């Protein structure tokens, strides 16, 4: 209990949001929704 | 544990950078590295405009804003605002950025490496925030290097090319500018201009020759505080004022800089001379005007008498009066007769537009920029779809005079918030209750109630 | 020569890089002041004569 | 000594499930073509 | 110890997330409003009910997302997955609007829920229900926005579908065909409702503006003990401050800390009331006195005959699309508009 | 000492019922003149030739309105920004046709307020209290200077300032949506959230203080009797209302450290209010609210209407009938 | 575009602006370190 | 105090919970994808893909008109599309 | 392509909590 230390899963987990979120205004102007 | 925690120093994580107040070089290493930042910025941003840049589309056209202020400094374009050699901009990028590296050293050594505090080392860099000799030398050292640097734009102004100058024959050019203006009446009659409508303060000058001057005046000027500064020390009276103590000082700029971001916000949104049109797109009074223009044109040319037209409320459907008299196009844009430019000025008579040259002497080259300009007015979306709100998607444009006003305003606006925020504590701080009221001498329990 | 100033540019780059990370963990170690000292000056002169060298190609292939 | 399995494990396992699962759909949506 | 009794001490277990006996009412009613919720926007569409798409897999962005109402040809159905509509058809279901009252009515019961977790709660730990009573509001302004208002109305299509511009939708919808601006249970909530955001703003400031010096440090924030007896401000300094700058200001604690809750709370219910004026059409649209002036005198002209034709120009516009399943056909030359627009 | 200094000790004085101040000194006239201005043309004023198309206004009570109905109507968009003191008018008719009336008020209003910002720092120096009360005071005043001002100067006349009435307001407010989609704008929903959000901290707060007051009374009297003023003691079980509230939701969504309870009262609207004023100002400049009209297309490419689209139908409604005679050609540009 | 020389680095170009925001987060991740002290 | 249970920060500095969270987050991330790449959602919710909007030449929309009769109204339009 | 800007920022972005990692191994001075 505590062999990872909180801020690596931190700036792990940040990243790993910051990923989605930026895939998502991606989508925003290709494909669907594109208006194009 | 130098500083460098809440025990100590005082002040929690969120606030840690209240850490370096009394700490000159760490403080040092900061503010260097944050120059580092600016530069930065300046450098990778102006190399993205560079690789997106299309010289075939209207700068306006392609989100850019550092481009247009190279532009408008003279190199890399000639007549019409036409781009006729990127490498210059490609110059000002690489320089940027490769200096950003070194004040990137600088600031980074200096944070971390160096001496955390300097006023044992030398007791020239070093300095108390309560020294009031020391500050006035800082101040009057950066005054003089403001005063050479507004003095560099007056050398590439007449020295060194010239500058972009929107009111020149032939629908603009770069130029030199012989005869700076240094008549003091003028240079100094634009602070007391109103800033109200048909005024605009200083935001109206209008040309490069009262640019150029009043920029040897403002060099000349600071050169000449930076001197007193660092020969004199503040009087009674001026000691007596403020307060002396680094947040204050912080408070002060704040101040200054908000006021500063909220004139830039006006200077892009009206100005067509130093932000040239060709380059940052149309104000948003003079898209209005363009499309009253259009719609004379090509109303005229199907046979329309525009002067006696009288629109449905009784007022010229192309043209009315202000209301001092002049003519001026008609519509909702009656509010917007102050504008000039360019494009518009040869109709303009003695007494406003002049009807003869309207029915006779409007070119080609006008019917053109009043039409692009009219479908470039500054209106978009926050996702840049371009026009009114109502529009469909089609056209990808936000006008970078509504991006440079906006980022501005609300940055002036945070700012002066700054300035209240340390402004406030600094009074605070320095009278010794910015921690909370002493429940031993409250001051109030002390005081005769109200009733 | 076209191909030898991108092994210059390169050489900013990758160097770039390396002195990004190395002079901020070299400067807040104890261990060796003395034992980096030489590296970060190396690099520094290194990096800026880069810096030279590919300014000065740049105006024979741009 | 603590448990594993709780009620808060369940009131945790209810959301971040789905949660995720429903983060890869909205990600592939992303690349659908018209 | 019966049954009863045993079940009880396992529902009312300090854990971490404390159950209750409401619990077996809030938790299943508040996921099924939530996944329902979830479920509708991200896969969902409207395109049988409304003509129009409402989910991510269709290409919308969280703004334009939806659970929309079900059709107008509805009526008030509970729409059942087992009832006579859809036959126990997951699929027509969806496309047939279930999900709305799926989440509208398991969210009704999910508020009950919450309201006795409030009273629940309370009565253990054995302070006053305050809480529960200010919870009664949010549960006025549901009830009333969207279970009465369409139960006024043709059908449930006319109630809010559950979508941030599907909200704004209603908005314009009510100023266009109800001019809800107008209307004094509507100007009495933004009062409540600004005067409380007004209320929260300024006690905050005042508290952390009055604070006593109780520690050495900077962050202030550190020199307060939940257990101290003190109180952490000075309500005199406090209570001064504000008589010379404002005139007059609070001298009593717990009138203050009753007043916080009863405005926002009067200003949700008095809105309440309106809407459901609203359920019946019963609006404050017109000054009559205005209306006989404005039709005899072509002159008379103030900011309230300004907003009708606004609110005219909306309601063409605007229902044709709005409300397909009228078959509105409004060709060019009868559409208002002034001129040049 | 001698006059001056007996003058500066009055206006500073905390001994006064009202505190004056260096910033009420400027305050006091101009409010006054705005106040007493606002009232008089709000009963009497004649009506006012708002949008520059000799098409008058009637804002006043004595001229056909009511209290929800009436206004102070914005100047002529004939003049613009121009500068319209009295001394600049040909006569008092003019300038009242012309809505002067309204340039005098708000300038008089905003110097005022702006001042009795500054007055509450000034106060609370003289208090020894923390001086941050005013920053909480600049959302509002910043919320007045968007409406009456920085939208003004973006679109070019102060006759698309907020008018000063009740239903002015709304005309303002159904304008606005159609030329900048304000619903559409994250900075008018962080607004929302600011003020939905302050409303139930504030409830909360309100309701959660009053749910642990210790006994101190008896049922026959009011329970705010129980609360003495300036008493030592606090009246309230702070560890029990953490002990509900945790409970409620859970231990660590609640705050037990009033001094972070109280800042987050403070910051929630204070932000949320800065970020709407932060939006009237920036479509000022005409960034409007997202477009997603036609945003969803289908294979073919039929457009597949959403909900954007049927606000768009909306907007549309309000942008071609709003100044129905002001419009000579086809973009209503500002 | 850039010189054609340099057209190999376009992408590392077009990265580069978003690189002062990085700056900001690397203070968070630091302060993750220390624990926030 | 504590209510009893295991800390969080206990939990997710854990490597057995990274073992065990290693494979079941992205797995399930990989499950809501496929449910869409499958294509399943469509057929699942009854939502139309891109070409199943209108039939090829109408521009009228399929708008459910009867309240008992709307299963029914529904699969015929679903007929036309073909 | 754009795998080219990612591969960049991929590895730019790693570069910041990796001087971290090393100052915290080395016991270095954070
Ligand atoms: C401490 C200091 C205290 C000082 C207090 C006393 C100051 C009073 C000044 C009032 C300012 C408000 C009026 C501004 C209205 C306006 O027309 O201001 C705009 C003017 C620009 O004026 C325009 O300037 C134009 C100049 O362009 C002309 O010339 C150009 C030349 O290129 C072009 O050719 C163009 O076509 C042509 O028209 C014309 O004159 C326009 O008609 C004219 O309206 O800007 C300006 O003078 C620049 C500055 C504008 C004011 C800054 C905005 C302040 C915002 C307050 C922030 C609130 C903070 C929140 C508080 C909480
Ligand atoms: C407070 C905190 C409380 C917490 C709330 C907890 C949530 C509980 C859940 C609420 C359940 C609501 C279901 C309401 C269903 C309903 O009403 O459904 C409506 C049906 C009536 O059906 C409607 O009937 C209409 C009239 O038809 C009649 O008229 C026609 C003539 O044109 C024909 O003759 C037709 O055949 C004939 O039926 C139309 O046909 C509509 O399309 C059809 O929906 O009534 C019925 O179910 C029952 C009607 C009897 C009254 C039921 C009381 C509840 C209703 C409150 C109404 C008060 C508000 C009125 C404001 C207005
Ligand atoms: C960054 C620029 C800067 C800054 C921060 C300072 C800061 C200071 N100056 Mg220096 N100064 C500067 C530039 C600057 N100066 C330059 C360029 C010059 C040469 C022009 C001078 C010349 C100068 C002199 C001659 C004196 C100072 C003095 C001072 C101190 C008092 C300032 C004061 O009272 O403010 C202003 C505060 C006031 C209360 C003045 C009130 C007057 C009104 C309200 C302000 C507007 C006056 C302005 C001149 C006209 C307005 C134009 C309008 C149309 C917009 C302070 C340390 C004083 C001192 O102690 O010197 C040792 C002093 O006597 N400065
Ligand atoms: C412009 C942004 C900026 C800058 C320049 C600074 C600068 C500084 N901060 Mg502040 N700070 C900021 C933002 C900023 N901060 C923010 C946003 C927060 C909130 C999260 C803080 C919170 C904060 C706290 C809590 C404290 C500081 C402290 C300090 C000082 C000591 C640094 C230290 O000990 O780090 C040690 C850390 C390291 C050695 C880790 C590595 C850091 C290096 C610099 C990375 C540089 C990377 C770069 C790419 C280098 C390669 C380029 C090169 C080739 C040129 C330093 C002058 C400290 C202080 O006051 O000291 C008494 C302190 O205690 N700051
Ligand atoms: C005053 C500063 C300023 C201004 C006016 C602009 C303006 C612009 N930029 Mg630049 N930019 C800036 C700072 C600025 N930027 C900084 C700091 C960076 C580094 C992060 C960049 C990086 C950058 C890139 C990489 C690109 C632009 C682009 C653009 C254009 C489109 C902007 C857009 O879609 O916004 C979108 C709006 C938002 C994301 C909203 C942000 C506002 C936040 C969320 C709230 C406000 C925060 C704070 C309180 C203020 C526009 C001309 C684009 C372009 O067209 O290139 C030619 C482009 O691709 N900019
Ligand atoms: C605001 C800028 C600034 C200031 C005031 C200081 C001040 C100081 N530094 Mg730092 N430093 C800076 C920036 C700064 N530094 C930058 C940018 C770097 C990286 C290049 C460094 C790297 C650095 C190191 C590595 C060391 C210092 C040291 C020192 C001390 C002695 C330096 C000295 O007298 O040099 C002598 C000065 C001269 C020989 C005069 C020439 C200076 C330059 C070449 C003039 C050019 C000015 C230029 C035209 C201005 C325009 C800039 C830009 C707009 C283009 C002193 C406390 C030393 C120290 O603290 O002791 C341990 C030390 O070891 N500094
Ligand atoms: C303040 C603003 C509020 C946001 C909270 C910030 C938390 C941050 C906080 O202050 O402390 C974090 C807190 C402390 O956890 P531990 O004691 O495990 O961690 C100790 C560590 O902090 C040591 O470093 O952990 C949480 O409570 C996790 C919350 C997950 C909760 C799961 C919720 C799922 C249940 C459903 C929701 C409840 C239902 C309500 C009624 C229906
Ligand atoms: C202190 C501190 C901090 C901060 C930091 C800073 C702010 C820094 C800065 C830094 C910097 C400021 C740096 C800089 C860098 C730079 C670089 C590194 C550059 C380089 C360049 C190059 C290499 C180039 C190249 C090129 C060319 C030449 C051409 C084109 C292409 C290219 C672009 C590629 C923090 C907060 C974190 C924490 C605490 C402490
Ligand atoms: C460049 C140019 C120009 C020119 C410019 C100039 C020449 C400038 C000037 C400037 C100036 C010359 C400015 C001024 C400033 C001032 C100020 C801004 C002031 C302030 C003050 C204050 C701040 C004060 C305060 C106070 C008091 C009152 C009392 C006690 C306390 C105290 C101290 C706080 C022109 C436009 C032609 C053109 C374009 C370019
Ligand atoms: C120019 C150039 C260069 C340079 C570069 C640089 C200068 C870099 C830097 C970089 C950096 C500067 C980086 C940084 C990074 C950062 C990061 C990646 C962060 C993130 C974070 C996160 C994700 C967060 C999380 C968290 C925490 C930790 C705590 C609390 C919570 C939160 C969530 C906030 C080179 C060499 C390439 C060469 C070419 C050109
Ligand atoms: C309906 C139904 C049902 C149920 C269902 C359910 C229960 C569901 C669930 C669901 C769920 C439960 C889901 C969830 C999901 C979630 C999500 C979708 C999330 C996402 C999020 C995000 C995206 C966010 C992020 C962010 C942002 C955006 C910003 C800030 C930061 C953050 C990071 C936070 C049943 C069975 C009865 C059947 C019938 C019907
Ligand atoms: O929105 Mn429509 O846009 Ca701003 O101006 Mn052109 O019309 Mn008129 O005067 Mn008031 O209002
Ligand atoms: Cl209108
Ligand atoms: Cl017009
Ligand atoms: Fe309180």
């Amino acid at each position: 209990g505590g062999r990872i230390p909180l801020w690596i899963v931190a700036t792990v987990a940040g990243m790993g949001v910051i990923v989605i979120v930026g895939l998502f205004f991606y989508g925003a102007y290709a494909g669907l929704g594109s208006s194009l | 544990a130098t500083n460098r925690d809440q025990e100590s120093s005082g002040f929690a994580w969120w606030a840690g950078n209240a850490r370096l107040i009394n700490l000159s070089g760490k403080l040092l290493g900061a503010h260097v590295a944050h120059a580092g930042l600016i530069v930065f910025w300046a450098g990778a941003m102006t190399l993205f405009e560079l690789a997106h840049f299309i010289p075939e589309k209207p700068m306006y056209e392609q989100g850019l804003i550092l481009i247009p202020h190279i532009a408008t400094l003279g190199w890399g374009v000639g007549p019409g605002g036409e781009v006729v050699d990127t490498f210059p901009f490609f110059v000002v990028g690489v320089v940027h950025l490769i200096s950003s590296a070194v004040l990137g050293f600088g600031g980074v050594y200096h944070a971390i490496r160096g001496p955390e505090t300097l006023e044992e080392y030398s007791s020239f860099f070093g300095y108390d925030w309560k020294d009031k000799n020391k500050m006035t030398t800082i101040l009057g050292f950066h005054l003089i290097v403001l005063g050479i640097g507004a003095l560099l734009l007056v050398a590439k102004a007449m020295f060194f090319g010239g500058l972009y100058d929107t009111w020149a024959p032939g629908g603009g050019d770069v130029r030199v500018i012989t005869n700076p203006t240094l008549d003091p009446r003028v240079i100094f009659g634009y602070l007391l201009k109103s800033p109200f409508g048909g005024e605009g303060w200083i935001v109206s000058v209008n040309n490069l020759e009262d640019v150029v001057g009043g920029h040897i005046w403002i060099g000349l000027i600071c050169i000449a505080g930076g001197i007193w500064h660092i020969l004199t020390t503040p009087f009674g009276w001026a000691r007596r004022a403020f307060i002396w103590s680094g947040e204050a000082y912080l408070s002060y700029s704040l101040g200054a800089l908000s006021m500063m971001g909220f004139i830039a916000t006006c200077f892009v949104w009206f100005n067509n001379t130093v932000y040239p049109s060709e380059f940052y797109g149309p104000t948003g009074p003079e898209a209005s005007q363009a499309q009253a223009m259009t719609f004379l044109i090509r109303d005229q040319k199907l046979g329309a008498n525009v002067g006696s037209a009288q629109g449905p409320t009784g007022l010229g459907k192309y043209l009315m009066r202000s209301p001092t008299g002049e003519i001026i196009f008609g519509g909702e844009t009656m509010r917007f007769w102050d504008f000039r430019g360019p494009w518009l000025e040869p109709l303009r008579g003695p007494n406003g537009l002049d009807l003869n040259k309207i029915k006779n002497d409007i070119q080609p080259w006008q019917e053109r920029r009043a039409a692009e300009y009219m479908t470039h007015a500054p209106l978009g979306s926050l996702n840049s779809v371009g026009g009114v709100a109502t529009e469909i998607n089609s056209v990808n444009f936000v006008s970078p005079r509504s991006w440079l006003a906006t980022s501005h305003f609300v940055l002036a606006f945070f700012f002066l918030v700054g300035h209240l925020w340390h402004a406030g504590r600094a009074r605070a701080a320095a009278a010794g209750f910015e921690k909370g009221i002493d429940r031993e001498s409250e001051p109030v329990l002390s005081m005769p109630s109200l009733d | 020569m076209t191909i030898l100033f991108q092994l210059a540019l390169a050489a900013l780059v990758i160097l770039s890089f390396v002195m990004v990370i190395g002079v901020p963990v070299a400067y807040a170690s104890p261990q060796d002041w003395d034992r980096s000292k030489q590296l970060i000056f190396l690099g520094s002169g290194l990096w800026i004569a880069l810096v030279l060298v590919v300014g000065v190609l740049n105006f024979f292939v741009v | 000594s603590y448990p594993i399995f709780t009620v808060r494990w369940v009131a945790v396992h209810t959301l971040a499930v789905p949660t995720i699962f429903f983060l890869g759909a909205i990600a592939a949506m992303q690349f659908i073509q018209r | 110890r019966g049954w009863f009794d045993i079940l009880d001490d396992w529902l009312k277990r300090d854990r971490f997330v404390f159950v209750g006996w409401s619990g077996i009412l809030l938790f299943p009613c508040a996921y099924l409003a939530l996944g329902g919720w979830l479920t509708g926007t991200t896969f969902v569409t409207s395109w049988y009910t409304h003509g129009l798409a409402s989910s991510y897999l269709e290409g919308c962005n969280f703004l334009t997302v939806a659970v929309s109402t079900p059709a107008n040809s509805m009526g008030h159905s509970l729409l059942l997955l087992w009832g006579p509509e859809a036959q126990g058809d997951f699929t027509r279901w969806c496309q047939l609007g279930g999900l709305w009252t799926f989440i509208a009515l398991h969210g009704a019961f999910g508020l009950i829920g919450f309201m006795l977790r409030q009273f629940e709660i309370a009565r253990l730990v054995g302070v006053r229900p305050y809480n529960a009573i200010a919870f009664s509001a949010p549960i006025a302004v549901f009830v009333s926005v969207f279970l009465i208002y369409p139960l006024g109305q043709s059908s449930w299509f006319f109630a809010p579908s559950f979508g941030v511009a599907a909200i704004f939708r209603f908005l314009l919808f009510f100023q266009g065909f109800h001019n809800w601006t107008l209307n004094p249970f509507h100007m009495m909530g933004v009062a409540g409702v600004l005067g409380g955001a007004l209320l929260c703003a300024i006690h905050g400031a005042t508290v952390e503006n009055t604070l006593f010096q109780d520690g050495e440090g900077a962050s202030t924030f550190r020199a307060f003990n939940p257990t101290q007896a003190e109180e952490t401000y000075s309500m005199v300094t406090a209570n001064r401050f504000w008589s010379q700058i404002f005139g007059i200001a609070f001298s009593n604690k717990r009138w203050l800390h009753f007043f916080m809750l009863f405005v926002p709370v009067t200003g949700l219910w008095m809105s309440a009331i309106g809407v459901v004026g609203l359920a019946l059409n019963l609006r404050s649209y017109d000054f009559i006195s205005q209306e006989i002036r404005a039709a005899e005198d072509p002159e008379f002209e103030t900011f309230y005959t300004k907003n009708l034709l606004l609110n005219e120009g909306i309601r063409a516009w605007m229902a044709p699309q709005d409300q397909p399943h009228e078959n509105f056909v409004f060709p060019e030359e009868v559409l208002p508009r002034g001129n040049a627009l | 000492a001698n006059l001056w200094e007996r003058f500066c000790n009055w206006v500073t004085s905390t001994d006064n019922r009202l505190y004056v101040g260096w910033f009420g000194v400027i305050m006091i006239p101009t409010l006054l003149a705005a106040t007493i201005c606002f009232v008089i043309a709000f009963i009497a004023a004649p009506p006012v030739d708002i949008d520059g198309i000799r098409e008058p206004v009637s804002g006043s009570l004595l001229y056909g309105n009511n209290i929800i109905t009436g206004a102070v109507v914005p100047s002529s968009n004939a003049i613009g920004l121009h500068f319209y003191p009295i001394w600049e008018a040909a006569s008092l008719d003019e300038w009242l046709y012309n809505g002067g009336p309204y340039q005098l008020i708000i300038f008089h209003f905003l110097l005022g307020a702006s001042c009795y910002m500054g007055r509450q720092w000034e106060l609370s120096y003289r208090l020894g209290m923390r001086p941050w009360i005013c920053v909480a005071y600049s959302a509002p005043l910043a919320s007045a200077f968007a409406v009456f001002l920085i939208y003004p100067i973006g679109q070019g006349s102060f006759s698309d300032g907020m008018p000063l009435g009740i239903s002015g307001t709304f005309n303002f407010m159904i304008v606005f949506q159609a030329e900048h989609n304000i619903l559409m704008h994250p900075f008018h929903q962080l607004g929302v959230a600011g003020v939905f959000g302050g409303a139930l901290f504030c409830a909360m707060h309100g309701s959660l203080v009053t749910s642990s007051l210790i006994r101190e009374t008896t049922e026959t009297e009011s329970a705010n009797y129980g609360y003495k003023f300036g008493q030592e003691e606090e009246t309230y079980n702070i560890v029990a209302a953490h002990g509900y509230f945790g409970r409620l939701i859970f231990q660590y969504a609640s705050f037990n450290n009033s001094r972070s309870l109280h800042f987050f009262l403070a910051a929630w609207p204070v932000v949320g209010v800065w970020f709407t004023a932060l939006g009237i100002s920036t479509m000022a400049f005409n960034l409007n609210g997202f477009n997603f009209n036609h945003s969803v297309i289908d294979a073919k490419g039929n457009v597949i209407n959403t909900w954007a689209d049927i606000i768009n139908r909306a907007n549309l409604g309000m942008e071609v009938m709003h100044e129905r005679n002001a419009h000579n050609f086809p973009l209503d540009l500002a | 575009k850039l010189p054609e020389a340099y057209a190999i680095f376009d992408p590392l170009v077009d990265v580069l602006p978003v690189i002062p925001v990085l700056f900001l987060a690397l203070a968070f991740v630091w302060q993750a370190a220390v624990g926030f002290r | 105090g504590t209510t009893g249970e295991r800390p969080f920060s206990d939990i997710i500095t854990s490597v057995r919970y990274w073992v065990i969270h290693s494979i079941t987050i992205p797995a399930l991330f990989i499950a809501g994808w496929l449910f869409v790449s499958t294509g399943l959602a469509y057929d699942v919710f009854g939502t139309p893909r891109p070409d199943s909007y209108y039939a090829q030449e109408q521009r009228s929309i399929p708008l459910v008109t009867d309240r008992f009769e709307a299963k029914q109204q529904v699969e015929t339009f679903l007929e036309q599309l073909k | 392509e754009v795998i080219a800007q990612l591969t960049m920022i991929a590895m730019i972005g790693i570069a910041g909590p990796m001087i971290i990692f090393l100052l915290a191994v080395r016991r270095g001075n954070l």
